[PDB]
């Protein structure tokens, strides 16, 4: 999940 | 009745909106005249990203032209052409 | 091509628009913590009045509350609510 970009869920669970 | 934090993240996140800015913000070198409006809607950057090193940047820009009213003291009454910068694109990236 | 004078008046004028707000602003005892969005939109008054001797203010106002996630030191990583001041209604006063 790239800093970057817009994130979906499963990247604020990581 | 509460917003869900999906919903909240994306609409905070890094994208054009329409924010209202005074003339004079786009100006300063204006600020001896009166406009009216007195500010203008543009599309600009807005929003936050991932990160307090990432900033919310324009990848794509244009001119938008509008017509707006300029007076002086005992003067007449203008109307006119006037262009301001807006954002169509933004991204988030390193400070 | 141009946006018409009438039409840049009344998108410009006095109300309320969906304004992207720093939590830490909104939260001033709670600039220890990182917040995910770290800013949220809010309905807010803004745009201009018919003179400089007017100010666009609120006259109307509501809570809204949105699930945040918040992080400290000696603390994980959270998910909570928060309420924020929203406005309904604007009108131009004298400053």
């Amino acid at each position: 999940c790239d800093i970057h970009v817009l994130w979906e869920w499963k990247c604020f669970e990581e | 009745e509460v917003v869900k934090f999906m919903d909240v993240y994306q609409r905070s996140y890094c994208h054009p909106i329409e924010t209202l800015v005074d003339i004079f913000q786009e100006y300063p070198d204006e600020i001896e005249y009166i406009f009216k409006p007195s500010c203008v809607p543009l599309m600009r950057c807005g929003g936050c990203c991932n990160d307090e090193g990432l900033e919310c940047v324009p990848t794509e820009e244009s001119n938008i032209t509008m017509q707006i009213m300029r007076i002086k003291p005992h003067q007449g009454q203008h109307i006119g052409e006037m262009s301001f910068l807006q954002h169509n694109k933004c991204e988030c990236r390193p400070k």
